[PDB]
């Protein structure tokens, strides 16, 4: 719901899923330089059990209490009940926060990758590259 | 273990 | 759509959408807007790719180990398209052999269109072996990685004289780059047609000895790409922008009123293709009732394109009628000119608000596409590009993916989609058993849309 | 700061050549197009051309289009404009200025367009008598 | 084209003063109009930028206007610094060349 | 861009031993960049190679210096250096600090001569 | 060392073609390759020839580098008052670098 009422209205809109409506919702902002993302991304309290999105310690403005919450999309933090999933091993994830972005390999994570060497998405112009062949393998 | 985040604006 | 198993290429080819849609709503009525015709280029992002030669010789014991045949030997497979049957390190020989004889490299009818491969015993004990195969390298040409996943840290363009202008990163005494080297046409043919080539490059790997051509880089990587020619382009003015707008477009561009110097290096392999297509459209449309107004102009857009820009102006009304065919009459040709040049100007202002209209659904669309890359990331490509476009979802990105096409003929479903290994779970679509090209051994994978083969861990469900 | 520092005063006769220099300060000096203007004592600025120092390019107007050359030195950052066939009414002072035009974008280079002399020279009087 | 612009100005300190400047449908109609100042004996030294944006350095006395094919500077409170020669300059697409007008002299 | 420099005294005894020192800008002395030596030019007659010395520290001097001649090589600093023993009057010279850069070439980049005078 | 023999001057007027020799021995200049660097006074030596007879780019047409036997040659055309250098035949001889004894150039 975030998403597509950003979408709607061009500005950004935190909004939660209520049944057949949605609640806003307001952003608080965290210190910023106390984001701190875990490199293991696998459920250590259960096994088979692997986190959708990584986890982030951070800290609130003019507090020292380390807090544990999840990276959302567009540098979001979310606290609450972790999204967890199944480990689909192999696994090879890419995460993007700030002006950064984390790759992630079989849960755990690997290194840090360029966002220049991430193409975007051109709707209007819509010109493709064709990607490594395959080889029968 | 951890790794460290970059700001952004808006 | 045929038969097709898809495989993301090692994660390298990714792609990510951005909200790079920016609606700018020009604010003046002015009416007063130039006609022309337009064509813009897109910065050129994808890699350069080359053909590359893989070396090696094989060792069996399963183990399978490669190793660089030696540069001798490299240079007799060039030449003669042959291969010596030992290696030395004491040495070994093909299984219960002693000869050391020459071999004639055959084609290996298993390789594909990519890393066609040549060896000399078709075992599909020691074996001789040479892939031809891609190669990619993205500005800056620093590096290039080829189709078998090996990073080469060697300019595609170092030619041994100009490392103040290109890259070379690997061992120095593990490259050697020949003068005028002569290899043959085809390494499977017994005799075929020796080819010189002006500067080849050897890098001894550790499992291998990689070759490539080297080129000019100027000659061979044009780092602008044609999108599209609008022959019926407005143009709006401001006080430092152009707007340029197109009927059949739902794109509006807008750049600075300075103008791109049309003799920069960076548009040498582009100028002559665009204004060969200005000069066509111009030819094919307007010759008759238009006149060019100024000349070529280069403009470079905020959002990064390149526009070549030819203005035209209508012929007056009484040349317009002369082909489909005092002082007052003048008068009236006058006032006829004055009137159709108001209303003119009218509808072309209409046309640009018409124009702008576009942008707030596309920057929405891209939105939604967005939103459902992220359940399926092919469809949604595949509708963008208009084309099919297999794609893999990995988080905050996606994955480009490349399709080997299989028999075609092997498919067969599986008539019971319950999961006999787990009673309660059931798949989610039909199983199918397939061969690859000229390939026996049955693989087991999922049916999938548009006669896509899914391999991996199968879908599945509860069973209701 | 950006500056542009100019020659001193000059003094020659109908028929002589002036080079006048343009030194530039606190910027890069071929980064931005360059204007030579002019003014008669007691009459207003008179626009004489523009120079591009990243690529050489200049025009003038065509009372000076044939007389001017434009010469540069990136070393010194310094810019020339010799002025031939010189006449009693070209005693004048004479400026270089910079415009906020730059001569070359992130990727191509870029033609002359007028977005303001923002920087201007010290000024150089060039007398000229029999 | 031309840029036309009143030869004088006069006024007394803490009068407000206006320079006019007209041009065409090309320069002033569709580009932006640079004033320059210059006190006698010294070197120009640009007012305004844009229509009626402002560099550093220079007073809140002088606020720029633009309308149609015309454009204005006003210089409120008219200071004995203020006498100078005022020049309005602007990009003719038709000559494709910089035009300044003919200089008004403000002599408090 | 391979810049190179060298650090050589000016006035040195003609005894004991003349250290000269090459240091490298724009690039890294490592396993991709050939050979680095050293050349001597008495003033007023021609060039004479003296040693050359790779990344690993394999080095080659010449037969005739060999024995009054040391070259060592610090990648870690970026730099090689030459040890000049037993010196003469002869030995005053420009030492030019050069190298093999390109793949064809053998000595394209070239330092800027320090004058020893002995 | 075997220093390779090469004319200790030479020279031409304006315009005309000079040659400059390089003796060398049948194990230094037969079988390496032949380079030819030109320095002027008070400077670092440029790389005029690198191979046999190929010019780095930027070297003008004017030089021509060549090889028989042993005997190795420079021939430079049209010569220019810009020409006046020390000219230096360089290559190994076993394992090791050997110049010329450098060709003074007068226009
Ligand atoms: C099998 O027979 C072939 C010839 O019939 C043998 O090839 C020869 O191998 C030696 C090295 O073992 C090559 O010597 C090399 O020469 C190059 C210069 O060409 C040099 O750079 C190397 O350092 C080395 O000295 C020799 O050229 C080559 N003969 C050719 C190319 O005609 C091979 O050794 C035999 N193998 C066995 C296991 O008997
Ligand atoms: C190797 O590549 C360089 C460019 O990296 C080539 O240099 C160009 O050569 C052409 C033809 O002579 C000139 O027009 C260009 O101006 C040169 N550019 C530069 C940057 O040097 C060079 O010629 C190539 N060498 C070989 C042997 O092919
Ligand atoms: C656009 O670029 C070209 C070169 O790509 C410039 O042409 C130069 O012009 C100067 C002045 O006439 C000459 O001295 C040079 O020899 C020209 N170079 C070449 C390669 O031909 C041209 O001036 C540039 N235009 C602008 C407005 O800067
Ligand atoms: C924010 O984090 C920084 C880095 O840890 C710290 O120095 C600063 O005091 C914090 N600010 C707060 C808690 O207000
Ligand atoms: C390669 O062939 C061309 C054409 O014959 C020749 O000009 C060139 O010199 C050759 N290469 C070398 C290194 O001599
Ligand atoms: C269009 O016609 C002109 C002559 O009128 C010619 O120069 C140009 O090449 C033509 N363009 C084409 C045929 O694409
Ligand atoms: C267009 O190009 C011609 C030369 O082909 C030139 O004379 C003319 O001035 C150019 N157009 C303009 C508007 O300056
Ligand atoms: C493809 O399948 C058909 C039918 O089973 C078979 O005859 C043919 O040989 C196969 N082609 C291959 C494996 O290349």
């Amino acid at each position: 719901p975030s998403a597509i009422l950003s979408a709607i209205y061009n500005k950004p809109i935190a909004a939660r899923f209520m049944g057949d409506v949605l609640g806003l919702a307001s952003c608080v902002t965290i210190n910023q330089t106390s984001v701190k993302v875990l490199r293991d991304m696998n459920v250590k309290e259960s096994p088979g059990r692997c986190y959708s999105r990584p986890v982030v310690i951070f800290n609130f403005a003019n507090s020292s209490y380390v807090q544990y919450g999840q990276l959302g999309e567009d540098n979001e933090i979310l606290l609450g009940n972790h999204r967890t999933e199944e480990c689909q091993l192999p696994s090879l994830k890419i995460f993007i926060a700030g002006n950064s972005a984390y790759e992630y390999v079989d849960y755990l994570f690997k290194r840090m990758i360029d966002l220049s060497s991430i193409s975007t998405v051109d709707s209007m112009i819509a010109l493709d590259c064709d990607p490594l062949c395959n080889t029968d393998f | 273990g951890d790794v460290v985040g970059v700001n952004t604006t808006k | 759509y045929p038969y097709r198993v898809c495989s993301m290429a090692q994660g390298l080819d990714l792609i990510r959408f951005e909200r790079n849609i920016v609606c700018t709503s020009m604010k003046p009525i002015n009416e007063d807007l130039d006609e022309g015709i337009m064509v813009v280029y897109k910065r050129n992002i994808c890699a350069h790719t080359f053909k590359v030669r893989v070396y090696q010789k094989v060792l069996t014991f399963s183990n399978t180990e490669y190793v660089a045949p030696p540069m001798w030997e490299i240079h007799h497979i060039n030449s003669h398209s042959q291969c010596y049957s030992s290696y030395s390190r004491f040495v070994a020989y093909h299984r219960d052999s002693y000869e050391n004889k020459t071999m004639q490299l055959m084609p290996d009818d298993y390789s594909n269109t990519c890393s066609t491969r040549y060896v000399t015993v078709k075992d599909q004990n020691l074996n001789c072996m040479v892939t031809i195969t891609t190669a990619r390298s993205k500005y800056p040409y620093h590096f290039f990685i080829t189709s078998t996943g090996d990073v080469v840290d060697i300019s595609p363009f170092y030619n041994g004289t100009n490392r103040n202008a290109s890259y070379f990163g690997e061992n120095a005494d593990k490259f050697f780059i020949f003068p005028n080297y002569t290899i043959v046409s085809d390494f499977g043919r017994p005799n075929s047609a020796l080819e010189t080539h002006r500067l080849v490059a050897f890098l001894e790997r550790a499992d291998s000895v990689i070759s490539w051509d080297i080129q000019d880089e100027k000659n061979v990587t044009c780092q602008l790409t044609f999108w599209e020619a609008s022959e019926r382009t407005i143009r709006s003015e401001a006080e430092d922008s152009y707007h340029f707008s197109s009927a059949k477009m739902t794109a509006t561009f807008l750049s600075k009123k300075q103008e791109v110097n049309m003799s920069d290096s960076a548009l040498d392999c582009v100028r002559d293709e665009a204004i060969n297509k200005l000069q066509q459209i111009f030819n094919t449309s307007y010759n008759q009732t238009y006149e060019k107004y100024g000349n070529v102009s280069v403009f470079e857009t905020t959002g990064g394109l390149v526009v070549f820009w030819q203005g035209i102006k209508q012929k007056s009304l009484v040349e317009l009628e002369r082909l489909a065919n005092e002082s007052v009459h003048n008068l009236v040709y006058a006032q006829l000119q004055f009137t159709y040049d108001t209303l003119r100007g009218y509808i072309n202002r209409a046309l640009a608000q018409i124009a702008e209209a576009w942008c707030v659904d596309q920057r929405r669309t891209l939105e939604v596409f967005k939103e459902l890359s992220k359940i399926n990331p092919s469809a949604i490509l595949s509708a963008i590009y208009n084309k099919p476009i297999a794609a893999r979802f990995m988080g905050d990105v996606l994955g480009l993916a490349s399709c080997v096409t299989i028999n075609q003929t092997s498919v067969k479903v599986l008539r019971d989609m319950n999961v006999k290994e787990s009673p309660g779970r059931c798949y989610s679509r039909p199983v199918v058993i397939f061969n690859f090209a000229n390939s026996s051994y049955v693989q087991y994978g999922q049916l999938g849309e548009d006669n896509e083969i899914l391999l991996g861990n199968h879908r599945t469900e509860e069973c209701q | 700061q950006v500056q542009l520092v100019q020659s001193g005063a000059e003094v020659k006769n109908p028929g002589a050549s002036v080079k006048v220099s343009c030194k530039a300060s606190g910027y890069t000096f071929t980064d931005y197009y360059i204007h030579w203007v002019r003014q008669a004592p007691g009459q207003g600025l008179e626009w004489m051309g523009w120079f591009n120092p990243n690529s050489g390019g200049t025009n003038f107007v065509q009372n000076f289009q044939g007389r001017v050359t434009m010469t540069r030195d990136t070393s010194i950052s310094t810019a020339y404009m010799e002025l031939s066939r010189l006449r009693s009414d070209d005693t004048a002072m004479y400026y270089c200025a910079k415009d906020s035009a730059k001569t070359a974008s992130a990727y191509y280079g870029l033609n002359f367009f007028y977005y303001g002399m923002d920087v201007w020279g010290q000024g150089t009087t060039v007398t000229v008598s029999s | 084209s031309v840029l036309s612009q009143p030869p004088s100005a006069s006024g007394t300190p803490g009068q407000r003063v206006t320079i006019s400047c007209s041009g065409s449908s090309s320069n002033i109609g569709k580009n932006y109009v640079y004033w320059y100042q210059q006190v006698p004996g010294t070197a120009p030294k640009l007012l305004m930028f844009k229509n009626n944006q402002r560099p550093s350095g220079v007073p809140d006395r002088f606020s720029g206007s633009k309308s149609g094919t015309s454009a204005s500077l006003a210089i409120s409170g008219l200071r004995s610094e203020d006498e100078a020669d005022y020049y309005c300059s602007a990009w003719d697409g038709s000559l494709s060349r910089p035009l300044f007008g003919g200089g008004t002299k403000v002599t408090v | 861009q391979l810049q190179l420099q060298e650090s050589g005294p000016g006035l040195v005894k003609p005894s004991e031993t003349l250290s000269l020192t090459c240091t490298v800008s724009g690039a890294s002395i490592d396993r991709s960049t050939y050979y680095w030596g050293w050349i001597r030019q008495p003033p007023g007659k021609g060039l004479e190679w003296i040693a050359n010395i790779y990344y690993n520290g394999r080095a080659v001097y010449s037969p005739s210096l060999k024995s009054r001649v040391t070259i060592s090589v610090d990648t870690s600093k970026n730099q090689f250096s030459l040890k000049v023993r037993s010196l003469t009057a002869a030995d005053t010279a420009v030492y030019y600090c050069a190298t093999r850069w390109n793949y064809f070439f053998d000595f394209d980049y070239w330092g800027r001569g320090t004058l020893v005078t002995v």
